[PDB]
RNA sequence: UUGAACAGAGAGCAUUUCCGGCAGCAGAGAUUUCAGCUGUU
């Protein structure tokens, strides 16, 4: 379960499944005891019943907009630059895709106690 | 993730691991990329409008024979009224500019009559009689501010027409432009200096010395905000504010470059020169596709519409070509089909302003209209298939209100792009530095590299290895000892001299043994 | 096979075309 | 000749009714949207600057504080807003953090309140009313462990006794206390570790490994039968109650001050150390640590996990609090104040939104876990804007000036000078080790996660 | 405990709301969470109307007003809380119900043993928000002019307590 | 925004429709333009329930066109694809959104319920129960929704326990409405009649009890009288005596209409039910004597008993002994009552006996009809 | 702590059961529709 939770893409707390009770309905009486005189009486009766020149100089003002090296989790530049391939923005993506991309990993209810997880 | 027909324009380019976390993360990244691209291409069902067209039914029907009166009678009344004609005989000729929404029009006479209007409403925002020579005008981020290139200095006016600024640093500018994401007003002119001014803060960002005399032409690349200037020597130069020298020099024409246009995708550029030559270039790969030679008269202006129509104005004429920007030689614009050859690209349309001269051209944004400025004012020609039918309301809204304009101003101001981000390739932001290592080096590998660098001096790998097979004429040790300074004597040069002597002795011994 | 009259009525409503309305406008002159 | 143009009906773009919003036609063609990378980069940089503007972490202090420094802090694992604090004058207060005021204060002990925990007692004869009353155990140097009941106003189901229920009396002083998460049992440190029961007036069992004192205890949250303890002989000893025995012992270079178990992983725990570091450990293999958290200057006095298990919080003797992600070996955030002094207890709220710290000055303080976040409920547009900003910051965190702005904190001058002194000392040790590696042809390369361990009792 | 349901006593009837989101309590004294009560775009994210049982008449309105003032539970309150609240266990995991009046809690607890009544400051904030916004949250299910119902009920309550005699 | 999300959810259906031969891409574009208009109207400000109704009508006609197109081109009644249920799912979702936004529009609630009942095979009894649960919580004081809930459960599922529970909860919320009491009595009489006829069916296939008697309906009747009287008094609260007399007169009309329901129920023991209701009205009510308080109603009840002694029997098969017993009871009542009351009761009895037998049978045709004419002349 | 009987909820999981083909009969509803039965596939 801990490896499943580690490699899970999204964790929505409470991860423990809360106990669920019978929904309140008009089709059944919840008390299981007659609470009205009518119910009492009815139940009672029922019970008893060159061209191109290109500048090769290094644009030194541009280097603040580039990475200094390949960063940690990726081991090479091809992987790192593939991580930046598609924009997250609503201008460049569909609405559902934008929501999916901006969806965070750890999500919690705003005012509830988070518990240690139970054993399955 | 079904494959789709229109997926190609939504595809993005990019410049076997043992790690399991990295493998799963890269698999998730690829899956999200494919899903996002397919779901973006799936939204073409939600496009509300379709582009216009002009199709001939018979073999005798030619599209260039169709007249503006016939088009105005055929099309609906709203577009017929949008095609407007203004007769302004006194202060001509008129250079015209449209807002990026296309809801406002800014005309500028040579004799100082500068007007800003809501052309579709018929409402005049501003009207100035400067009694002075005026060459160009442009709108700033809204219709609320506009810049006029007057006789010597460039002036900035508000919506009502009051002078806000007189830019002493911008001298004798003939060409004005605005980069709407960088808030940069770009001026070029008679001095041969390209100047970028920040209109939000008021600080002049760049002064670049073109060193090629007065600039004959100027266009912006809307894809990457690189300015294409045309000089009298026949070269188009590509400029970025962060570099003092041009990024690219293209030898386009023999004589002066009359005009430059760049398409919306930023992939194609058309130039006209004084040598009666119109050339269509690929920008990203910097080859030329087409070179129409010997036009009847030199083309004064080129414009390129959002759909990809190419408009050429030479004196009184305006001719438009459709699908002329493609790679194939069948797409080369021509004037006549020699006996009805279908491979020849005869003009999509033509119009003649008899007794007139076209001053400048501009396609109305998101409208099937081409505005022409000329000696007596402005005309709009109806061109089916010219403007982009489906706009995006987040970027540019033709039906924008006052509060939407007010919010969009602050939004764009907050997301103003710094001028140093302008490059030839817009996908350079976020990349690894080119001098940096392709693979990541950790502590162990960096320590191993440091140990190798320390042991290189002991192993003598710094100096070139002795090669007896290579002749002493081209030997690397000989070139090293020649390139080093003669007076200064160092240990490295001493070792190089000893190794060169040893290699020369070995080569002499081998030559003596052979002989 | 050709469409049924019910199918064409449904097509007119669903696709929202006004060809019948323009035809009636062209046809309507000096009826009364 | 077919002539067809763009015709736009005004009804599809300008609404007829005044009350209706305008339509937003959208075209996802990238030609209409240039400058993807630069535009998203500028949005992300503005998000980092906005985070730096909105970083206002201090929520506020609890009450008027204790008369003396706060040395024991225990949260209620069942209730979100309740806390128990105990100071060096023997005074123990139960706190409601919602109103920031105390339910009750007790002059509990005569010595220092060495340990405090919040319990749910389970007696044989009777069932306590846990909806109306809360319970806490304390242990001190006056050789006593005491149980207390506090009246609580959370529910209004009805229209008793606050104070001492039962006193557990021991032979020597007690140094820490913790209670079992599903039983009635609890353990106290001191000279020997004793497993007690609330129904018995004397210890149920003695779990001590040899003749050494034990400073702090912690029960596992998931595998509730596991215990861990810290000793003054630089030792961490695990215990299992099913076998009723001290499981394993590890000896490190310096004494560990506090232990916290992962809420989400039954077999991981963090130890605060006098190394100025904290160490993340796997119970199954104690020959190496999973992670080393290295940013503090003086001895780390307390450690607590987030309830989600993603983050830890450390409070140290250098008068600062530091928050760590479990992935990275360096801190994400530092909290300090001129009024704050040596921090001996940090706890992380059950909401995982707040951090509670008790200091030598006697004040208990509430901080935000994330300084830029706010506690209002967000509308849909605001929530999406904040999530997009977080994802964009995560995407472009690797950039130079985004990193430059993001890593910036104002740090006290003492902490900054001590950081540069430790940097110089570490560089000196690095050159000495380089000289030793130059001298010796074959020297072993020992891992940073291996360096702190002197040994283990049971070899692997 | 988190609040699951909320009971509001209108002059015109009883209303039961479901608490969709919990307002945080440790920072419940903060400026943000105290202004989210006033703002309607944020309070709607917290609470949503499940049920509304209107009173039959002015006499029943007065009778229920007297019962609420005394702290008693009427047949109308029993009916609405029986229809809406789910049947839970008395021993563990009761249903939490937010009440404005603390004295009403024991009566509801005796009628429904599976209900824990909460009347702390957090529930008071929620009930204050419901009273503040009022007719907006009822989605037009209100059938009578609530202000005039209030005015008449206040007059009837005062006359009934004073025992006003027209003779 | 929400409009964009809903349109992108509409996308896979058009993928399926384009994948089949059913719809052209331009036709899909026109349909999505109309859907864009409707979704913008729903998700914007200033919306109405009429926008929901128009959008549901549009999607219904789209489904009809899709069905015709699938019949015509592919020659199959339905494809096995997404598109045959997706419009139905969308219409249900529009109904759900509309009922959530404007819960007070009972016509829209009825349209939702009718649509979900009509698509019977695809829907679920769970879904219908959930819609009833939401609606009954939102409008607990609407009697017709309780009646419709009980009716759906009785004819579709034949769930007598659920029907009884629905009627009991509805009467808990609406004890002052006579209509719900009437429908409860009608349901219980229907249930016991179905039980009686089921036992008779068993007794004819092969080769007592108060439930079969009707005492459940009688107890519901008595509780109805007490509760309706109390709530009528509470609504309208010497003058108190006049109000009590008016309340008794008001309850008398509901009792007589229950008598008419009993007369409609031919299979049940009509004589037993009429005996019970006249026993109740013989018992005094509202602290006043019934006969002294309402002599007109007392004479009406006496004439009703005297007539219904033989009115259950047909005129063609009428018993002369039973008619003579009824006439003797009428004579005893006339002797007990005042002279004007006796004359009015005699006139009413003569008119009832005339309309029963004299028009049906001739004096020449039946020898007993001459004796009946003589008795009518005597009366 | 477990078992049994009872009353349930719609609120989870599984299905290697059946039904969303056709023909025919018959009933009901508002000429069509609806589920059902009998065959067949």
């Amino acid at each position: 379960i801990v490896q499943q939770n580690r490699r899970a893409d999204h964790l929505i707390f409470p991860l423990n499944k809360p106990t669920e009770h019978n929904h309140a309905s008009a089709f059944t009486r919840t008390q299981d005891v007659p609470q009205t005189e009518l119910q009492e009486k009815v139940d009672q009766v029922l019970q008893e019943s060159q061209n191109v020149i290109i500048n090769e100089k290094v644009n030194k003002k541009n280097l603040k907009y580039q990475s200094s090296a390949v960063p940690f989790p990726f081991e090479n530049r091809e992987q790192y630059e593939r991580s930046l391939r598609m924009p997250i923005g609503q201008e460049w993506t569909s609405r559902a895709s934008h929501q999916e991309l901006i969806k965070p990993r750890i999500m919690t209810k705003p005012g509830q106690v988070i518990d240690p997880l139970k054993a399955p | 993730i079904k494959e789709r027909e229109n997926q190609n324009k939504f595809e993005r380019s990019t410049y076997q691991t043992k790690d399991k976390k990295l493998r799963a993360g890269l698999k998730k990244i690829d899956e999200q990329y494919k899903k996002a691209v397919s779901s973006a291409a799936a939204t073409d069902y939600l496009l509300p409008e379709s582009n216009g067209y002009l199709e001939p039914e018979n073999e005798l029907e030619k599209t260039f024979k169709v007249q503006q009166s016939e088009i105005k009678s055929s099309v609906d009344v709203s577009t017929a009224n949008k095609a407007l004609d203004l007769s302004l005989k006194e202060f001509g000729p008129y250079h015209i500019k449209y807002a990026k929404n296309g809801t406002h029009l800014l005309i500028t006479g040579r004799k100082g009559h500068v007007a800003s209007m809501d052309w579709r409403k018929g409402q005049l925002r501003a009207e100035l009689f400067l009694n002075e020579t005026c060459h160009s005008a442009t709108y700033l981020q809204n219709e609320q501010y506009f810049a006029v290139a007057q006789k010597k200095y460039t002036f900035i006016y508000d919506h009502e027409g009051t002078e806000l600024h007189r830019l002493k640093q911008h001298i004798e500018a003939r060409h004005l432009d605005f980069l709407p994401y960088h808030y940069l007003l770009v001026t070029a002119g008679e001095t041969g200096w390209l100047k970028y001014h920040d209109v939000s803060t008021g600080q002049l960002v760049s002064e670049l010395r073109t060193k090629a005399g007065p600039t004959m032409a100027m266009a912006q690349n809307p894809w990457n905000a690189v300015m294409h200037l045309g000089h009298s020597n026949g070269t188009v130069s590509l400029w970025s504010p962060s570099m003092p020298e041009p990024l690219v020099k293209l030898l386009s024409a023999r004589g002066p470059v009359n005009s430059i246009a760049i398409d919306r995708s930023g992939y194609y550029m058309a130039t006209t020169g004084a040598d009666r030559s119109m050339k269509i270039w690929d920008i990203r790969n910097f080859k030329q596709l087409h070179s129409v030679e010997s036009l009847p008269t030199p083309g004064t202006n080129v414009s390129i519409s959002d759909t990809g129509l190419l408009a050429l104005s030479r004196g009184p004429h305006v001719t438009l070509w459709k699908d002329a920007l493609k790679l194939s030689g069948d797409s080369k614009p021509c004037f006549g089909s020699m006996g009805g050859n279908p491979h020849r690209n005869t003009p999509y349309m033509s119009h003649l302003f008899a007794g007139n001269k076209v001053e400048n051209l501009g396609f109305v944004p998101f409208e099937d209209l081409l505005g022409v400025g000329h000696q007596t004012g402005i005309t709009n020609l109806i061109v089916p298939g010219a403007g982009e039918a489906n706009y995006d309301a987040l970027e540019l809204n033709p039906f924008e209100t006052k509060k939407q304009r007010q919010e969009q101003e602050v939004r764009t101001l907050l997301n103003k792009l710094p001028a140093d981000t302008i490059t030839l390739d817009p996908n350079s932001i976020g990349s690894v530095d080119k001098r940096s290592s392709t693979i990541r080096l950790n502590a162990k590998d960096l320590a191993q590299t440091t140990m190798d660098a320390n042991n290189k001096a002991k192993t003598n790998s710094d100096i070139p290895d002795v090669k007896p097979d290579v002749k002493g004429k081209n030997s690397g040790l000989r070139s090293f000892l020649r390139k080093k300074t003669q007076n200064v004597i160092d240990e490295r040069k001493l070792r190089v001299q000893k190794q060169l002597d040893k290699e020369k002795n070995i080569r002499k011994r081998n030559h003596q043994i052979k002989q | 096979p050709p469409p049924d009259e019910e199918e064409q009525l449904l097509a007119k409503f669903v696709f929202g075309d006004t060809t019948d309305l323009q035809e009636n406008l062209a046809k309507f002159n000096a009826d009364f | 000749m077919k002539i067809k143009t763009i015709k736009r009906s005004a009804d599809d773009y300008v609404p007829v009714k005044s009350t209706q919003e305008s339509q937003m036609p959208r075209n996802l063609n990238p030609e209409l949207h240039p400058f993807e990378r630069a535009r998203e980069y500028t949005k992300a940089l503005n998000a980092t600057k906005l985070e730096r503007m909105f970083a206002k972490p201090f929520v506020g202090q609890l009450g008027y504080g204790h008369r003396d420094g706060v040395y024991a802090i225990a949260k209620n694992y069942g209730s979100l807003n309740k806390l128990a604090t105990g100071s060096a004058d023997g005074v123990i207060k139960y706190w409601n953090m919602s109103t920031r005021e105390e339910f009750v204060s007790f002059k509990a002990h005569y010595g220092l309140v060495t340990g405090l925990c919040v319990t749910q007692p389970r007696f044989h004869d009777k069932k306590p009313d846990l909806k109306s009353q809360n319970f806490m155990l304390s242990c001190s140097d006056d050789k006593t462990v005491k149980l207390w009941s506090i009246n609580v106003d959370d529910y209004s189901n009805k229209n008793n006794e606050e104070g001492l229920i039962r006193t557990f009396d021991g032979e020597s002083a007690f140094q820490g206390i913790d209670s079992h998460r599903e039983n009635s049992t609890f353990a106290t440190g001191g000279a020997k570790i004793h497993l007690w029961d609330v129904n018995r007036l004397k210890p149920v069992s003695d779990l001590s490994w040899g003749a050494d004192n034990i400073t702090s205890l912690k029960f596992n949250q998931n595998e509730t039968d596991i215990l861990a303890s810290t000793g003054s002989d630089n030792s961490i000893v695990l215990y299992d109650l099913r076998t009723n025995s001290p499981t394993q012992k590890i000896v490190q270079t310096m004494r560990t001050n506090a232990i916290c178990w992962n809420p989400m992983e039954a077999f991981n725990f963090v130890t605060a150390n006098e190394d100025h570091n904290a160490y993340y450990y796997d119970m199954r293999n104690l020959s190496r640590s999973l992670n080393v958290f290295k940013d503090h200057v003086s001895a780390v006095m307390d450690v607590d996990f987030s309830p989600t298990g993603d983050e830890i919080v450390t409070g140290s003797y250098d008068k600062s609090i530091r928050i760590y992600k479990t992935n990275h070996g360096h801190s994400r955030e530092i909290y300090h104040t001129k009024r704050m002094q040596h921090v001996f207890q940090v706890k992380y709220s059950m909401d995982s939104k707040y951090i509670i710290s008790g200091s030598d000055d006697g004040n208990v303080r509430l901080w935000r876990s994330k300084a830029w976040e706010r506690s209002n409920v967000k509308t849909t547009r605001e929530k999406n804007k904040l999530e997009y900003d977080e994802k964009l910051k995560e995407r472009f965190r690797h950039m130079p000036e985004i990193k430059r702005i993001s890593r910036h904190r104002h740090v006290p001058q003492v902490i900054k000078k001590a950081q540069e002194i430790k940097n110089i000392e570490l560089s000196s040790i690095k050159r000495r080790e380089a000289n030793e590696r130059r001298t010796r042809k074959d020297m072993p390369y020992i891992s940073e996660r291996k360096k702190q361990i002197v040994g283990t009792v049971h070899k692997y | 405990a988190p609040i699951e349901y909320l009971l509001f006593e209108e002059p015109t009837g009883y209303a039961v709301f479901k608490v969709k989101l919990q307002q945080d309590d440790i920072g419940s004294r903060l400026k943000e969470v105290q202004e989210q009560i006033n703002d309607f775009g944020a309070f709607t994210k917290l609470i949503e109307l499940v049920s509304f049982a209107p009173f039959k008449g002015a006499a029943e309105a007065l009778e229920n007003a007297n019962d609420i003032s005394e702290g008693l539970v009427s047949e109308s309150l029993k009916a609405i809380l029986d229809l809406n609240l789910p049947k839970a266990s008395s021993k563990k995991k009761n249903i939490t119900l937010a009440i404005s009046d603390k004295n009403l809690g024991p009566s509801i607890k005796e009628e429904f043993p599976y209900v824990d009544c909460i009347s702390n400051e957090l529930a008071q904030d929620l009930i204050r928000g419901v009273r503040l916004h009022g007719e907006k949250l009822f989605k037009g299910l209100q059938s009578g002019d609530l202000e005039r119902a209030q005015l008449g009920l206040g007059h009837a309550y005062s006359r009934a307590k004073v025992k006003f005699s027209v003779q | 925004s929400k409009t964009r999300y809903y349109l992108e959810q509409c996308i896979p259906e058009m993928d399926d429709l384009v994948e089949k031969g059913l719809f052209t891409k331009n036709e899909v574009s026109l349909i999505m333009k109309k859907r864009t208009d409707f979704e913008h109207r729903l998700n914007s400000r200033g919306s109405s329930i009429n926008d929901y109704i128009k959008y549901i009508n549009y999607e219904s006609n789209v489904n009809k066109l899709r069905a015709k197109r699938c019949k015509r081109i592919l020659q199959v009644k339905k494809t096995n694809s997404l598109s045959d249920w997706s419009i139905q799912q969308r219409i249900g979702f529009i109904y759900q959104r509309g009922t959530n936004k404007f819960p007070q529009d009972l016509k829209f609630w009825a349209m939702y319920l009718n649509y979900m009942k009509a698509r019977g095979n695809q829907t679920s009894y769970k879904k219908i129960h959930n819609i009833y649960n939401q609606l009954l919580k939102l409008h607990p004081t609407n009697v017709d929704i309780w009646i419709s809930c009980a009716k759906y459960e009785y004819e579709v599922h034949a769930n007598f326990k659920s029907c009884r529970n629905i009627f009991q909860n509805g009467l808990r919320f609406n004890p002052d409405v006579p209509k719900l009491w009437y429908e409860y009595v009608k349901f219980e009489l229907n249930f016991i009649t179905k039980l009686i006829n089921r036992r008779k069916v068993m007794g004819l296939i092969n080769e007592t009890n108060p439930a079969l008697r009707g005492d459940i309906a009688l107890t519901i009747f008595d509780v109805c009288m007490k509760t309706l009287g109390k709530h009528y008094i509470n609504k309208h609260k010497k003058m108190n005596i006049e109000l009590n007399k008016e309340t008794l007169n008001y309850l008398f009309s509901e009792s007589l209409r229950y008598i008419k329901l009993f007369d409609e129920f031919l299979d049940l023991e009509r004589d037993y039910l009429i005996n019970h209701v006249l026993q109740f009205w013989k018992n005094d009510m509202y602290d006043l004597s019934l006969r002294k308080d309402l002599p007109e109603l007392y004479l009406k009840t006496v004439m009703i008993d005297i007539t219904l002694n033989i009115r259950y029997m047909p005129v063609e098969k009428l018993d002369i002994d039973q008619l003579q017993l009824s006439v003797k009871k009428y004579f005893a009542y006339i002797s007990k009552l005042d002279s004007a009351s006796v004359k009015s009761l005699k006139n009413e009895y003569r008119s009832y006996l005339q309309d029963n037998y004299l028009k049906k049978m001739n004096a020449e045709d039946d020898p007993r009809y001459k004796i009946l004419d003589l008795i009518i002349s005597k009366l």
